[PDB]
RNA sequence: UGGGAGAGAGAUGAAAUGUGACGACCCUGACUGGACGAACAGAAGCGAAAGCUGUACACUUGUAUGUAUUUUUUGAACAAGGACGUAAGCUGGAGGAGCGAAGAUGAUUAGAUACCAUUGUAGUUCCAGCAGUAAACUAUGCCGACGAUGUGAUAUGAUAUUAAUUGUAUUAGAUGAUAGAAAUUUGAGUUUUUUGGCUCUGGGGAUAGUAUGAUCGCAAGAUUGAAAAUUAAAGAAAUUGACGGAAGA
């Protein structure tokens, strides 16, 4: 039988695209079907934020942030647990940001 | 971490040395700096055997840190076989390890979890050099044995102490 | 005002999940005031890279950059960078706050992780590595 | 200490210090001291001092804590006494504040060109653009269409040749602590398509001046 | 390759060979080569299909919307014939940074010539030609008439004017309705109350895409393509249990 609407990915009317590669493993995946995150972190942690307050030669001051992007196959995503199996009525609910 | 057993002192009349693969030592691990507080007897005879992961001799659980120690025991690479005879007349072949220019191995030690800091004494076997064995000695309070044969042969140890160093 | 007792020096950590390494210099970046990896102090090969040997290699810099007159420093953190994952390794935020503690004060801080425009082929088949 | 010494087979004391020196546009032309090592006398060391790069925040050379994001680097020439003396040749923006204005559903535009000074000098820039959201807020879809790409692109041109055509280092380094470009590139380049966040990444100097 | 400095760097679940005092690894100043266009980047666009992302010019080319422009039936689909066709693989010359079949070493194992790790050749890059196979899949040949509401997307015209609702051509999704063995479904609907036109393919499994003959190709090989002896099953969709060296509460 079929299992999903779109077939493993979402391209339509196109013929192919060019494949990127896994950060952990390293295999080839095409770019429609990869597991994309975003997630931004700062430079210096929380538990020591205090503690730059007491060293700072300056007087005020903005802690920066930088961001990253990921890309997985889905062999090794679903191994980490960044996506999980689902109900079969509850496989069409999209969660868009 | 790959440790030895070495014995140091001034030797005469002896041909080699031989022992039981059993000392105690206290052992310590690499991440935290504890030391565990008891001694701790290691035997070639306690297998541990794990297929596809890891094999080992002796284990142990760290209580501070809780980081895994693992200690294997080899034997002597440079072991050597010398005929004897009895009292009565007939042939006896024994194992031994040969003395060297003041030095002497007995094992090899190994460890993948922590370090070994120092190894108590143990029971050696002697060897004599005019072609004679005797069981079990045990080395006294002055670090030094000397014993004297019937037939006014004399052998003797003088300051025994023993070491370790990694390779 | 800027004495030979007292002038500010920059300060390099390149940190991966293997190792870490810091790396002191002047304001040019020309010359060596100091340099101590984590792998020096430690002696097991599986904790080079432990949040526990790094602290260790944190505070012993602070005891010689001591004698060489240093009172401000500034920060360059980087990661692998290049075809590797380049993420921040465990012993970043640990060999700063450690020089710190010591009563060194900080300048700037800043992030210079290089990152390739392209990239060449990495390690592993079209199937991938496979353990 | 992982290996052990027997298994493979004090010239910080004899240093001379020097002084640094920016040029004297900005009103902090300090910024730190540096090394040198001498070996014996009769010795000239200014072959060594020539040829090294140094790099100061622009905050800590205006004395302002407005921006800190502009970053300059100097190459030293000439010495003088115990003072190194430097000129502007490298500017780049900060790495978080460029990962910053890019973002999803949103359209980028850049461009750069070459271009000369009043001396025997060659200068690169690099200027970035991104879309501005409409009132018209029904659409998520706030691209633009690649036909404008291209007419704003030829404003771009225009305001790089006009800004810095043959103006002298006074007035070259100046118009980039100031933002001259990228406030009047955004005033004329929302006739067409109303952007924002409209900067210079970095400058590059292709050869050396005599 | 010029400066500084003087012990480990690199990999793994955890290690080993290999590697560094003829000085690595790190921070610096300059150079030469080969490959590739990050983030923006989408259930978005173009192409007969295979396919197509740095900038500026030159040459060249589609579909759709408007409209009192020429001609007058010139149409759809196709045995014979013709062109294009990812990836490997062949002959000739150019080039070779990273990756890397075959070959050789270090661990695991009863055994590993396999998964792991270190090396290492052809190849993958460019020009000129042969070759014609893929899960080349929307597993749905091409043309023509009629069809239920709601939210979107690309192009463009009219009304209208800063506030909207409307025309044509494609396209994504949800709810009903039909049809179906069922999963599913604007066609896979308008069917036992079966007909608008035209090409190609199948007839229980296995032997078998195997023999033999003919036509192509430098070769590897490609297209066409049986039988003797055998056997009561092979198969598709879906319910109830049992199991998982499967996942959550
Ligand atoms: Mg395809
Ligand atoms: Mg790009
Ligand atoms: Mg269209
Ligand atoms: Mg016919
Ligand atoms: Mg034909
Ligand atoms: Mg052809
Ligand atoms: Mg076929
Ligand atoms: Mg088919
Ligand atoms: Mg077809
Ligand atoms: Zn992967
Ligand atoms: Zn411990």
């Amino acid at each position: 039988p079929v299992k999903r609407k779109n077939h493993g990915k979402n391209r339509k009317n196109r013929g192919s695209c060019k494949p990127v590669q896994c950060d952990k493993c390293g295999r080839c995946v095409p770019k429609d079907k990869a597991i994309k995150r975003f997630k931004i972190v700062p430079l210096v942690e929380a538990g020591s934020m205090d503690d730059v307050k007491v060293a700072s030669i300056y007087d005020i001051f903005e802690v920066p942030r930088i961001s990253y992007k990921n890309q997985y196959c889905i062999s090794c995503a679903c191994h980490a647990r960044i996506v999980r199996v689902r109900s079969r009525q509850g496989r069409k609910i999209r969660y868009d940001g | 971490m790959k440790y030895e057993l070495i014995a140091k002192a001034d030797f005469d009349n002896i041909k080699g040395l031989s022992c039981d693969q059993t000392y105690p030592a206290i052992l310590s691990c690499t991440a935290c700096s504890f030391v565990h507080p008891k001694v701790v007897i290691l035997t070639s005879e306690s297998t541990i055997k794990e297929p596809n992961v890891y094999k080992c001799n002796w284990e142990m659980k760290c209580h501070s840190c809780k980081n895994d120690i693992k200690v294997s025991i080899y034997k002597s690479p440079s072991l050597s076989t010398v005929n004897i005879k009895d009292r009565y007349e007939d042939d006896v072949l024994v194992s031994y390890n040969p003395v060297n220019k003041n030095e002497c191995l007995l094992s090899i030690l190994e460890c993948s979890g922590g370090e070994i800091r120092e190894i108590k004494n143990v029971p050696l076997n002697i060897l004599t050099d005019d072609l004679r064995l005797f069981n079990e000695k045990v080395v006294d309070e002055k670090r030094s044995l000397a014993e004297v044969y019937g037939n006014n042969k004399t052998y003797s140890i003088i300051n025994y102490e023993l070491e370790i160093r990694r390779v | 005002i800027e004495t030979s007792n007292e002038y500010t020096a920059i300060c390099h950590i390149k940190a991966t999940k293997n190792n870490t390494i810091i790396h002191v210099t002047d304001i040019t970046g020309s010359e060596t005031i100091c340099r101590i990896s984590g792998g020096m102090r430690v002696k097991s090969k599986r904790d080079e890279g432990s949040p526990y040997a790094a602290m260790i290699a944190a505070q012993d810099v602070a005891a010689i950059i001591a004698k060489r007159g240093v009172k401000t420093v500034h920060f360059m953190l980087r990661g692998a960078g290049g075809v590797k994952p380049k993420a921040l390794g465990a012993g970043a935020q640990v060999a700063v706050r450690s020089i710190i503690r010591s009563g060194i004060k900080m300048g700037r801080i800043e992030d210079v992780t290089p990152e390739p425009t392209d990239k060449v082929r990495m390690k592993g088949g079209h199937r991938g590595r496979r353990v | 200490a992982i290996q052990p010494p027997g298994s493979y087979a004090d010239n910080f004391t004899k240093k001379e210090w020097y002084n640094l020196k920016a040029p004297s546009v900005f009103p902090n032309n300090v910024c730190g001291k540096t090394m040198a090592t001498r070996t014996s006398n009769k010795q000239d060391l200014s072959t060594l001092l020539i040829g090294r790069k140094f790099e100061v925040n622009q905050a800590d050379l205006t004395g302002n804590l407005e921006e800190h994001a502009r970053k300059f680097s100097f190459r030293v020439n000439e010495v003088r006494g115990k003072d190194c003396i430097g000129v502007f040749d490298g500017m780049h923006m900060t790495s978080d504040k460029i990962k910053g204005i890019v973002r999803k559903w949103h359209t980028l535009i850049e461009a750069e060109k070459d271009i000369v000074t009043k001396d025997g000098a060659i200068l690169r820039v690099f200027v970035n653009a991104v879309t501005k959201k409409t009132p018209a807020c029904t659409s998520k879809r706030v691209y633009c269409k690649s036909s404008d790409e291209k007419r704003i692109r030829k404003v771009m041109f225009d305001i790089i040749e006009e800004e810095l055509k043959d103006q002298d280092i006074s007035k070259i380094m100046k118009k980039l602590s100031q933002e001259v470009i990228g406030k009047n590139i955004e005033k004329a380049g929302s006739a067409i398509y109303p952007l924002q966040n409209c900067c210079v990444i970095k400058v590059k100097t292709v050869k050396k001046a005599r």
